[PDB]
């Protein structure tokens, strides 16, 4: 089976450099162009360049000549991309992918296997644990057949956070939203809808883990008074 | 460089139907146009190359055609696993370039958002900040408008929204809208209102509260 | 003798076909590096079957030419039938041009249907791509020709030269009969396929070459017929003692038992000996020429033939004939390098040698051509021959890199067929350029008439 | 050392080795059923051999390392293209999609084969791939 394994998320400061890898397996590594492609959120795929491991030749999009350096190491069947003098615009997912056709002269072709992508996040921010706030419904305003609760997670860096409700046993009727940047810090929220004879008679707790600062916090939702 | 333009950017459709999507190049790319499928949690999958050649193992319900400047992709009878993002890429010249995508979404019956508003928690207040959160959950279709009002006046600044993708279980969308104020500014006003406008009603869904009680 | 003139249409036709063969080589050589050249009009395999069938047909014509010229002279009488020589010439020439047209004008499978190949499937094997009817036509021509030359030997003076020629000629036509045998089992098919290709080119064709060389040395050298004929027997003895079990060097990997690994390698290790003997033969008996000869090109052609045959067949053959090496090199550009030099050095060269002796005196010009014509012939000899060494070296270098990239490393580390070929591009351009110098040489050779 | 001696050596040597060779050929013949797994040599494989022949695949490809050197070794292709289970399906797509039309690339023709013929082809190449070949080729690339 032809497979491409990419390295994990890297975080860097503006003006620094990062280097990521792509491990090929299941085919003749030296016989196929390995391409690299950039995807910024909501922005469309861009071809950075390619390396041909059978002779070390490389080819670069003119927009990336300054930015990217591509290499390959034959014995390990692994290709590398180094990105230098980093900027906010280099925050993206970066994919490697294999030409569907073997040989040197098929430089410009389509690709049949892609890696899963490596996230690069370029930021000046410092590692910061989130603040977690319980969201109880509006004071006394209890009426309908179901009740919605929430949990706000505010001011953390870097991604990600994992949020569960009652340690994961409460899982249906949950919406957890993608995080957004507020200045240099991330905020997200999650809602849970449950029937009204469930709460506040039964306990509902928001659990938030931030592996990057080794924090785990529980926030019980309490009716307002 | 050849620019590629895909239309439409979004297309809603149902299982069993046929759709066809478009790809345009800014100059001739002869017959060399490939297509990929993108799905969450999976690597990108080559579907078609050279305009109309099916990639090995791709079901015959996919086909494509075109040459020069204008190309299409057709799926003959949509299957549940076909709702996904689709990208085209020319493979005629250096540098390779890609269109930005058509997202094929699962159509379901229209549903009005369920709307809830949450005052700042007291824990947040003791620390200086005041975030008022509004959830708009399980609505269809995706177009929706949120308006904050403070004492009957429209507030634009300090508002952050975030939107889920189409739920792969009930096919709806959800959104949160958070208005972040200083505790001080929060305390200057009494009446906080979240209003959702959605095609399921000519009239807004309005949820609000008075800072007092 | 007057009926020796029938040799002429054969040599002329052979030279025309030789030109066609080169043009088609040049087409394939470009296809190697511009892979869609002339596609889909003349795909590579179509250009290839034309190149390789024109090689065999032109040599066959040369052989008949050679037999028509020397057999009357050996037998001390007129040829059995000048008019039969002429009917056969037209039938063979017409059948050859028709089948080439077949290949070029109708897609192969359509040609198969059309000639009713499914009744008796002989088509689509290497070197044997001709329709079954077209093969049948070639047998009938061979039978005609054998009767003609054979009747001449019967009523006539028997000599060892003529009798070794007739033996090779008969064995050639008999072995061709295996091309009607197309077993349903792949291994069995390959096994008997080599009874045509190998037992021709390292067997019965060696008798034909040696006998042509022997006759040319009798005529040019004035050395004693007796001593010449003794060596001729030594040479063909070594050819068959080495070469019959030597067929086993084609039996390494086709699916027959591993004893062939031993038998094939040990006996084929000796197949250089008769080419080496032919070199000692021609050098020694030209050094001892009791007389001088007006045509100094024939002598060059004769020494040239034996050296190139020894390089192409003996040296390049030996290089890959041992199983532990052949394991890596089988079906590689190294094979094509050996095949070119061996076919050219032994067989194209001996045909041009007999032509060089016989042409002036078939045209009734004398023993030799004038001095301007003789420098051209020599120029064409050196151009063709040097080009062919370069063709061989370039393909050998390509073969070495191919084996290094594709064949020696393990799975994962070995390069794929198509990627390797791109790495070989440079050697292929050079081969193509060498191929151009060769055609120029062939033009120079032809303008010497 | 005479002409006569040389001629007798030529005679004796040819006859002896001619007889040795036929003896070896007889023996080899008896081993083929096992080496080639002839039990499996089905009607499908034998029709596949005809397809191979009629379209002159060998005019561009090698099989067990014999034929032309323009295109890959097809004796073990089944190992580079989906194996036992998926090779027939691969071959159907492969024959349909030709020529690939990559500029400057070695091109393979469209043969307009029926699906029966391509399936016979696949069985033939699958079966070929299993001949005891004394471990030839060196690796999966042929
Ligand atoms: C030359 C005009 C060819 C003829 C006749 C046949 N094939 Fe071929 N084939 C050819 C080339 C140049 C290539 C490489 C294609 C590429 O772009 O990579 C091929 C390839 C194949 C393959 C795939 C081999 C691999 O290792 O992946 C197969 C299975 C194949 N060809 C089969 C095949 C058959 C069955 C043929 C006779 C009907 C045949 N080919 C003829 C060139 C040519
Ligand atoms: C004039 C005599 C010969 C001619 C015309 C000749 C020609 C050829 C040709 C054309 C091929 C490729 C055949 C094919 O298509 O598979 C070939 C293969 C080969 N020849 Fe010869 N040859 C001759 C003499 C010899 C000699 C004397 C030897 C031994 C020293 C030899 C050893 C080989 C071997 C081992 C192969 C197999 C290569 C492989 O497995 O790829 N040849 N020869
Ligand atoms: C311009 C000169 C030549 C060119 C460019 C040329 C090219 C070629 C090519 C490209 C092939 C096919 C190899 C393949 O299957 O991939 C071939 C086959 C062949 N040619 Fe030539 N050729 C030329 C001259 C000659 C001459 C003079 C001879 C007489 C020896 C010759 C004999 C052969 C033989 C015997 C084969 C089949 C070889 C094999 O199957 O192993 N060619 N030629
Ligand atoms: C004058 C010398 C004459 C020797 C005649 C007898 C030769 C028998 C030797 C075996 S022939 C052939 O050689 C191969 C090794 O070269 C042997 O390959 C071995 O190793 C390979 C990689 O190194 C590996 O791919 C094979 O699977 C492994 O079997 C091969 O089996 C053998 O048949
Ligand atoms: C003019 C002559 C043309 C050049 C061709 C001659 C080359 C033949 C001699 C082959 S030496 C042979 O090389 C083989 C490949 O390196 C080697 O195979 C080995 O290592 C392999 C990994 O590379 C692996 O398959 C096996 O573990 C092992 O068998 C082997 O060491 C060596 O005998
Ligand atoms: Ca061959
Ligand atoms: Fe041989």
């Amino acid at each position: 089976e032809v497979q491409l394994q990419q390295s994990g998320t890297v975080l860097a400061r503006p003006g620094a450099s990062v280097k990521m890898s792509c491990k090929a397996s299941g085919y003749s590594f030296t016989s196929y162009w390995m391409h690299w492609v950039k995807q910024r959120p909501g922005q469309g795929l861009e071809w950075i360049g390619a390396v041909y491991p059978g002779n070390s030749d490389t080819s670069y999009n003119q927009k990336f000549k300054g930015k990217a350096k591509l290499t390959a190491v034959t014995s390990a069947s692994t290709a590398y991309m180094e990105l230098s003098s980093l900027t906010n615009e280099d925050s993206a997912v970066y994919y490697c992918s294999r030409s569907s056709l073997d040989g040197y002269y098929v430089k410009n072709w389509c690709f049949d296997v892609w890696g899963q992508g490596t996230t690069v996040t370029v930021s000046s921010a410092k590692t910061t644990a989130p603040s977690v706030y319980p969201l109880a419904p509006v004071c006394g305003d209890t009426t309908g057949s179901s009740v919605t609760l929430g949990c706000l997670v505010k001011g953390y860096f870097p991604e990600p956070v994992t949020l569960t409700w009652n340690s994961g046993s409460l899982s249906s009727g949950v919406h957890t939203f993608p995080a957004v940047l507020q200045s240099d810090l991330y905020t997200l929220s999650s809602s849970v809808t449950v029937t009204s004879s469930t709460r506040p008679s039964q306990s509902i707790t928001c659990n938030v883990a931030h592996p990057a600062s080794s924090t785990k916090v529980d926030k019980k939702i309490e009716p307002r008074g | 460089d050849i620019q590629m333009t895909q239309s439409p950017p979004y297309l809603a459709a149902s299982p069993g139907e046929t759709i066809t999507i478009n790809c345009r190049a800014s100059k001739s790319i002869r017959k060399y146009l490939a297509w990929y499928q993108e799905k969450p949690g999976k690597t990108n999958k080559l579907l078609i190359y050279s305009g109309s050649t099916l990639q090995f193992g791709i079901p015959s319900r996919f086909s494509g055609s075109g040459s020069g400047t204008e190309f299409t992709l057709t799926i003959s009878s949509l299957e549940p696993e076909d709702f996904a993002m689709y990208y085209c890429q020319q493979h005629n010249e250096y540098p390779l370039t890609f269109g930005a995508g058509t997202k094929l979404e699962l159509k379901r019956a229209d549903a009005a958002p369920t709307v809830s508003i949450f005052p700042p928690s007291s824990e947040q207040l003791t620390s200086g900040g005041a975030s008022v959160v509004c959830f708009l959950n399980n609505f269809y279709p995706k177009d929706i408008n949120v308006k904050w009002k403070i004492d009957g006046s429209e507030r634009q600044n300090g508002v952050l929204n975030s939107w889920t993708d189409q739920d792969s279980k009930d096919s709806t969308y959800s959104m949160s809208s958070t208005l972040t104020l200083t505790k001080d500014e929060y305390e200057r006003h009494n009446s906080y209102t979240c209003e959702a406008t959605h095609k399921t009603s000519t009239s807004p869904i309005v949820k609000s509260f008075n800072r007092n009680e | 003798f007057a009926s020796q003139a029938v040799a002429k249409p054969y040599f002329v036709f052979a030279l025309i076909l030789f030109v066609g063969q080169i043009l088609f080589g040049l087409i394939m050589g470009l296809q190697y590096v511009v892979g869609d050249f002339l596609f889909p009009a003349i795909p590579f395999n179509v250009a290839r079957m034309v190149h390789t069938n024109l090689l065999i047909v032109w040599l066959l014509f040369g052989f008949m030419g050679a037999a028509y010229y020397l057999v009357p002279e050996e037998s001390d009488c007129e040829l059995y039938s000048p008019k039969l020589a002429w009917i056969l010439f037209w039938v063979f020439a017409a059948a050859g041009v028709l089948t080439i047209l077949g290949y070029l004008l109708v897609p192969y499978a359509g040609l198969a249907r059309l000639t009713g190949n499914e009744l008796w499937p002989t088509m689509g094997r290497e070197f044997l791509e001709q329709p079954t009817i077209s093969k049948a036509g070639i047998v009938i021509v061979a039978l005609g020709f054998l009767f003609n030359v054979g009747m001449t030997v019967l009523r006539g003076r028997k000599t060892a030269i003529s009798m070794v020629l007739m033996t090779g000629l008969i064995g050639l036509a008999l072995l061709f009969l295996f091309s009607f045998y197309n077993p349903e089992n792949l291994t069995r098919d390959k096994f008997y396929w080599w009874w045509v290709v190998h037992l021709w080119v390292e067997g019965v064709w060696e008798l034909i070459m040696g006998a042509i060389l022997a006759f040319v040395l009798v005529k040019i050298t004035g050395v004693d017929r007796e001593v010449i004929e003794k060596w001729l027997y030594v040479i063909i003895a070594m050819a068959l003692i080495s070469g019959i079990i030597g067929t086993g060097h084609h039996y390494f990997w086709i699916g027959v038992p591993g004893y062939w690994l031993w038998l094939g390698s040990v006996f084929s290790a000796l197949e250089p000996l008769p080419f080496f003997a032919m070199v000692l033969f021609a050098f020694n008996t030209i050094n001892r020429r009791r007389r001088d000869y007006p045509n100094r090109a024939v002598a060059l052609w004769a020494m040239g033939t034996t050296v190139m045959a020894f390089l192409g067949a003996g040296v390049w053959g030996f290089m890959h004939t041992l199983a532990p090496v052949n394991y890596y090199t089988h079906g590689t550009q190294l094979t094509a390098a050996h095949g070119h030099m061996a076919f050219y050095g032994a067989y194209a060269m001996i045909v041009m040698t007999i032509i060089s002796y016989a042409m002036p005196r078939l045209r009734g010009i004398g023993e030799a051509m004038d001095n301007r014509s003789q420098v051209l012939e020599m120029w064409g000899f050196w151009l063709m021959t040097v080009a062919m060494v370069f063709i061989t070296l370039f393909l050998s270098a390509a073969g070495v890199l191919q084996v290094w990239l594709q064949r020696m490393p393990a799975d994962g580390a070995a390069m794929t067929f198509m990627a390797t070929q791109d790495q070989l591009a440079i050697f292929y351009w050079l081969r193509e350029g060498a191929g151009v110098v060769f055609l120029i040489g062939l033009v120079a050779y032809l303008l010497s008439f | 050392f005479t002409k006569g001696m040389a001629r007798n050596i030529y005679f004796g040597g040819s006859v002896f080795f001619i007889l040795l060779f036929l003896a070896l050929t007889y023996h080899t013949e008896k081993t083929l059923p096992e080496r080639t797994n002839e039990a499996a040599m089905s009607a499908a494989v034998v029709r596949g051999k005809l397809v191979w022949e009629q379209n002159n695949c060998v005019g561009c490809h090698t099989l067990l390392g014999e034929g032309a050197y323009f295109a890959p070794e097809l004796g073990n292709v089944v190992g580079r293209r989906g194996g036992e289970e998926g090779f027939n399906t691969f071959l159907q797509a492969w024959m349909k999609i030709q020529p690939l039309n990559v500029p400057g690339r070695r091109a393979m023709p469209q043969f307009h084969l029926s699906e029966g013929q391509v399936d016979d082809l696949a069985e033939f190449l699958k079966w070929s791939s299993k001949i005891d070949t004394n471990q030839w080729p060196p690796n999966k690339e042929g």
